[PDB]
């Protein structure tokens, strides 16, 4: 899985996610990664979200169409990142579920460039690519 | 704070030079974003995306991917096989039929018929570990 | 396509989507029907949704998970299924398309066993049993 | 103001019936709504869901289904093909594996595996009016 969000020079939002899925998963097993509102989700009137982790949680909670419902509400795409995945933390507990064994994380774009991104678990990165180059970040 | 691409995971610091190569030049996130994803697709020592991609159970390597652009077209393909790169194919689905999803023979089936070329994506290595995984 | 949605004596909702495609679809299509943010949402916090219409058009707005989320802000099921109408004209506007090529309508349940339905056009009627009686209602 | 059923279309009267079996006996809202629309999906007359379904392009009958509880449990079939019954399959996916969504032969070999018996889904009169949209 690789999901991508860019906001190019006219201000406009694009994004794509790939995947091989889940290594030794059912045949005919589909993750989140081509689900729009799950692994993808992009509103120029707002901003753009893609999802990582375990496809089965991400397409649950319909996690990126989440997101950007949040900074449609007027959060900032970090704060959005991070109650989409406080959201989630709550329904993984109401299922009697171990959040050890959960990692889902979104990283978000908004209209005027801000960034932010978020996870159950630590251990991921993201990369950023600006005008001030390059860098991988951790949320 | 324009043009910017970030993606997910280590892989994306290089997936990002190549969405910034079309970014830089005035170019559309939708162009940038196909091209990003696809270096990864390509590579197949990323075994989770495309080419090098860590087969289901039974040993077949079936690939997910979906775009979006800036005005709500949407592209989707979902378990796909031989096509290494699905989000191109996922981008036809979007540009060239009045679908937005397809899924499994069909989805190849469209693939063949745009002239995307059947391939073979199970490296040598993928092979390797799924038999390893099928002893454990 | 059916869409069901019911709130049980227990007080706990749940939802069951199933179709056969578009009639002579492409080999492989999918609508909305299988998908979770799509053709079916339920959240037994807030309330419950199924959509009807163009599969392909419920998918790229996330309609259903949009309802209940518009519930989940303090709307009626009738006020969230209107507004969520109302934001899909405002997309096929933008996306430059008629809208009598369009059609897409929801029908929603909170936990209260309020209900509510609405469509881009007229119409698609809705059945509704509670222990009053069976009915058919047009949104 | 509970129980309350809700479904979609004219035909959602009758399959609000046999939810309703379910819902005035104090039963599970996941029973009543699989009841309900398996009803729909077993009457070869209504020609947009389960049996009887109008087919693909080149003939096949191949369904879309799934269902979710009162807990985010969710199950998940796509062109799935000769299974009379795909929300049934969908609360198997959802019960019995750790994935949420299984799509065309995957999907047929895993209901199978439940017992799920293979079915021609095409009826005489859904060949009869496909043959008269290819001439058209």
């Amino acid at each position: 899985c690789i999901g991508m969000i860019a906001l190019d020079a006219q201000g406009n939002l694009s994004g794509a996610c790939t995947t091989s899925g889940m290594a030794y998963k059912m045949h005919g097993r589909v993750g989140d990664s081509p689900i729009i509102g799950a692994g993808l989700f992009v509103d120029n009137e707002i901003g753009a979200a893609t999802a990582t982790g375990h496809g089965e949680e991400v397409i649950r909670t319909v996690g990126t169409h989440l997101v950007v419902e949040l900074m449609n509400q007027g959060r900032t795409p970090q704060q959005a990142c991070k109650e989409a995945v406080e959201r989630i933390v709550k329904i993984v507990n109401r299922r009697g579920k171990n959040l050890k064994d959960i990692q889902v994380g979104f990283i978000a774009l908004n209209k005027k460039g801000e960034y932010g991104a978020y996870c159950i678990q630590d251990g991921f990165n993201f990369a950023v690519h600006d005008q001030k180059g390059n860098r991988l970040e951790t949320p | 704070n324009k043009p910017i691409v970030l993606s997910t995971w280590n892989f994306g610091l290089h997936a990002n030079v190549e969405a910034w190569k079309v970014l830089s030049k005035g170019g559309k996130a939708l162009d940038a974003v196909e091209k990003g994803v696809r270096l990864v697709e390509d590579d197949p020592t990323e075994r989770s995306v495309g080419y090098g991609g860590r087969p289901d159970r039974d040993g077949r390597v079936t690939l997910d991917a979906c775009i979006m652009d800036e005005n709500y077209n949407i592209g989707s393909v979902a378990c796909m096989e031989h096509i290494k790169n699905p989000i191109s194919v996922a981008r036809a689905v979007m540009e060239k039929t009045p679908h937005v999803m397809l899924v499994g023979d069909g989805a190849l089936e469209f693939a063949l018929s745009q002239g995307f070329k059947k391939e073979n994506l199970l490296t040598a290595e993928s092979e390797k570990e799924w038999k390893e995984w099928l002893k454990t």
